[PDB]
RNA sequence: UUUACUUAUUCAAUGAAGCGGAGCUGGAAUUCAUUUUCCACGUUCUAGCAUUCAAGGUCCCAUUCGGGGCUGAUCCGGGUU
RNA sequence: GAUGGGGAAGCUCCGUUUCAAAGGCCUGAUUUUAUGCAGGCCACCAUCGAAAGGGAAUCCGGUUAAGAUUCCGGAACCUGG
């Protein structure tokens, strides 16, 4: 009744905020990885320009998921092909898919990587 | 001592920005706080009709302590006591063909508004305690008059919470004694005398006196100023 | 049959004031303990032009009496107020041009500006350039001050209402002919869309009570009753009289 | 200004890169003289009573 | 019971006591929100007559409507 | 019909900061020398500065850090004005 | 243009800081855990609204059938860590 409260403003008191303790799971099965490597990398692009890039610029050209960003593309290429990635450039093609130019580091030769993965 | 110096701060107007002071008089309280305080204020700024404001007269501290000391010897059962009584009654009457009388006649305070009202109307209640803070007051405003008409001693006492502690509830709004044990009958008579002195004997007088009409601090000061000057000349 | 222009002004779509360049509302300090009991000293930092306003504003910085910080206030500059000048506001401030005083604390005949109508409304009266209020007397019992407003009206105000000593700066402004539709244009460009004005008599009947006719003419008395309704109140609303004013003002 | 050392943004004086030299000097003089005037005003008030 | 007394008393709305209570309560309701939860019936006998029971699941709301 | 009251209602403002009533002190009128009355109540040569529960004073504990209470900054009514 | 509120039979309308209990970011201690209790500092307030307003930082040379301040070569810079 006689507390000081040297301010004339009355603020909502801080009260305990209990964490949620649900009696049942909201989903009951966690969704598996929605973007794993095999759907981050949809398929290689084998146009003549892409093949020139593979042979000359040490750049693998992939069609990738429209939901995948450069980090996901880099880590998916690394996981799927055991290759270090120097850089990933991405564009959205006029047909609504995503094309990734994945320049590998100078240690690896994109032409032999392509040969190994099945397109020369 | 030679390194420290007295440097008084001039806290007058236009100097030395004011120190933090107790501003609890000027706090912008929440709406519910303001509403309950202003409802208490309005309830006495208005002229209170005599049916209400007889509840402004409560049992004093000593008489109330004595009354509750008597009433506490007649607490009703707790769930645990009732359970033990049920086992002690079944495990006796079932085996011994007793007529459910394995337990003595109980002596408990009677509570519940309808129950106590009916005991008053049947002249069974020997002492009625009426809480002075029943929020809808119509529930108990007729209780002093009912007790006066049926000749049942009544006391307006502080705390439906206290009556609830009497009857193992949060609030009870009433507490009645219809029968009291022989060892407590004398204390009941003395308490009834003291209570009747303050409530039932004064009923016919408190029924003609309006309450409220009380000014605030500042309005009272202004009335006192104009009465000191314009009236005492 | 159409909603007339003075009716359309109330919706305030294109008729709102053009307030982008304005410095802020011109107000006295909040009437606080320091001004109620003593005085508080601020300093004039800038005298600045306000868009749409004739009178210049004075940005006066006071110390915050309860928190260590500065409080800038936008006063209407009185004539003679200069930058770096100490302004004193309160019951105990001195009778000096630019000071803010309660009306009761100034002698009869004092000239004040930005006078409060009620104590604490922070300034209502004599705010336009060159205008001032004259204290014509006090009524100490039932504490009040009788004052003369710019319009010539006599008003009784609380003796606790404040005013600024002096006359609003920028006076004589209307003495210069505008000389140009362009100058009127630039004047109202920073006030509101109220210019130019088509005469109602040059309109059609659908547009205005005065519209229509094979000659331009009102057709009926232009003096319109106070009890008239919206769409009728065009012309001389509730005119007590018309014609060239001949004789003296200040009726009794 | 965040991509530059403190030297580029300040001057070695009582108000650095905030107030000019003449303004700071005027502040020094005003502070000193007004504090002296305050002392002598206090003495005048104490010796006029 | 007390509900009979409540019913008879609520019919004397221009009596001194009910006028006082009317004024105090109308001020309080006007100070509260236009619609707001009521903790308990203001007229428990009326609520019982209208089918209210003092158990979990029965809710009283107070509401203000322009006349 | 005219007057009073304030809590309904209405207007306004504020971060609801100093409201009301007493009291202390300071130039006073006089007392029945009880008590009555009024005024003020830390700031005005200067475009400086003014903030860290304010230093000081006093008291307690607990020791190497210090921590806390009161006063500084009068009391009472919790009616924000 | 939500919210708090108020209006409207109602679709919805007003209003945008307002008559709201509208707050997180700091840390002595707690480290039964860097949190809750528990020391203390700051709030008149969502959000949307500009590919010409404000705004962190990249240039040159070369390269394609069609991309380039984006690719390649070289040389920088800014932000966060
Ligand atoms: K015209
Ligand atoms: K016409
Ligand atoms: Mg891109
Ligand atoms: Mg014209
Ligand atoms: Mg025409
Ligand atoms: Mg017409
Ligand atoms: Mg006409
Ligand atoms: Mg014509
Ligand atoms: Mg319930
Ligand atoms: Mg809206
Ligand atoms: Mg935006
Ligand atoms: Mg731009
Ligand atoms: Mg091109
Ligand atoms: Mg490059």
């Amino acid at each position: 009744a006689l507390k000081v409260r040297t301010s004339a403003t009355f603020r909502l008191p801080k009260t305990l905020k209990l964490a949620r303790a649900p009696k049942y799971a909201s989903k009951a099965v966690p969704h598996y990885n929605r973007l794993d490597s095999y759907k981050v990398i949809e398929q290689p692009i084998t146009s003549e320009t892409a093949m020139k890039k593979v042979e000359d610029g040490n750049i693998l050209v992939f069609q990738v998921s429209m939901k995948a960003n450069k980090y996901q593309i880099k880590k998916a290429v690394k996981e799927l092909y055991e290759v270090d990635v120097l850089k990933v450039n991405t564009l959205v093609r006029p047909n609504g898919t995503k094309k990734a130019y994945v320049r590998l580091t100078a240690d690896y030769d994109a032409l032999d990587i392509a040969n190994r993965i099945g397109y020369i | 001592n030679p390194l420290t110096h007295s440097t008084p701060k001039n806290f007058g107007i236009g100097q030395a920005v004011q120190p933090k002071r107790n501003l609890s008089r000027y706090v912008k309280w929440p709406e519910y706080v303001r509403v309950q305080r202003q409802k208490k204020i309005l309830s006495i700024r208005l002229k209170v009709p005599p049916t209400i404001a007889q509840f402004q007269y409560t049992l004093d501290r000593n008489t109330a302590a004595e009354t509750f000391k008597l009433f506490n010897k007649y607490r009703p059962e707790t769930a645990a006591e009732k359970k033990e009584r049920l086992t002690k009654e079944a495990a006796a009457v079932a085996e011994g063909k007793s007529k459910q009388d394995a337990s003595p006649k109980p002596y408990a305070v009677k509570y519940g508004l309808n129950h106590v009202v009916a005991l008053i109307e049947n002249k069974k209640a020997k002492l009625v305690l009426i809480a002075n803070d029943v929020d809808p007051i119509e529930l108990v405003v007729f209780l002093p008059a009912l007790c006066k008409k049926m000749g049942v001693p009544y006391a307006i006492v502080k705390g439906k919470a206290r009556l609830g502690t009497l009857v193992n509830q949060k609030t009870s709004a009433v507490a009645a004694l219809t029968e009291v044990r022989a060892e407590d009958e004398a204390a009941l008579a003395k308490l009834v005398s003291t209570i009747d002195a303050n409530f039932a004997d004064k009923y016919d007088e408190v029924k003609k006196h309006w309450g409220g009409g009380i000014l605030g601090n500042k309005a009272q000061a202004k009335m006192d100023k104009r009465a000191k000057n314009s009236d005492s000349a | 049959g159409r909603v007339i222009r003075n009716q359309r002004k109330g919706a305030g779509s294109i008729f709102t004031s053009h307030t982008r360049l304005r410095q802020g509302a011109a107000k006295l300090r909040t009437l606080d303990y320091a001004e109620r009991h003593g005085y508080i000293r601020g300093i004039v930092k800038q005298i600045v032009h306000d868009s749409g306003r004739g009178a210049p504003l004075a940005k006066v910085v006071f110390r915050d009496p309860y928190k260590y910080r500065l409080r800038e206030e936008i006063f209407i500059a009185n004539e003679g107020v200069h930058t770096g000048q100490f302004i004193y506001a309160g019951k105990k401030a001195s009778l000096n041009v630019g000071n803010v005083l309660p009306l009761g604390s100034v002698p009869e005949g004092t000239i004040v500006s930005n006078v409060e109508e009620k104590p604490g409304d922070r300034g209502a009266l004599a705010r336009a350039s060159g205008n001032y209020v004259i204290i014509i007397g006090h009524n100490p019992d039932e504490n009040k001050t009788r004052v003369r407003l710019p319009s010539g009206a006599k008003k009784v105000i609380s003796s606790d209402a404040r005013g600024v000593i002096g006359v609003i700066a920028g006076g004589g402004r209307v003495d210069k002919p505008l000389l140009k539709a362009g100058r009127a244009f630039h004047k109202y460009r920073l006030k509101r869309n109220s210019w130019p004005k088509t005469r109602g008599v040059a309109m059609n009947p659908v547009d205005h009570p005065h519209g229509g006719g094979n000659h331009q003419h009102i057709g009926k008395a232009s003096t319109i009753s106070r009890g008239a309704v919206s769409g009728q109140k065009a012309g001389l609303i509730a005119a007590r009289r018309t014609g060239l004013l001949r004789g003296s003002q200040k009726t009794q | 200004y965040a991509t530059v050392s403190k030297t580029h943004k300040t001057v070695s004086r009582a108000y650095g890169g905030s107030r000019c030299a003449n303004c700071v000097k005027e502040r020094i003089i005003r502070a000193f003289l007004i504090e002296e005037q305050k002392i002598v005003k206090k003495v005048v008030k104490e010796q006029t009573e | 019971g007390a509900y009979k007394y409540l019913e008879e008393l609520q019919r004397k709305k221009q009596s001194d006591v009910l006028r006082f209570l009317q004024r105090v309560r109308v001020w309080e309701y006007r100070q509260k929100n236009v619609i707001h939860r009521a903790a308990r019936p203001t007229r428990p006998d009326k609520a019982r007559r209208l089918g209210y029971k003092a158990k979990q699941g029965f809710v009283i709301y107070r509401v203000r409507v322009r006349r």
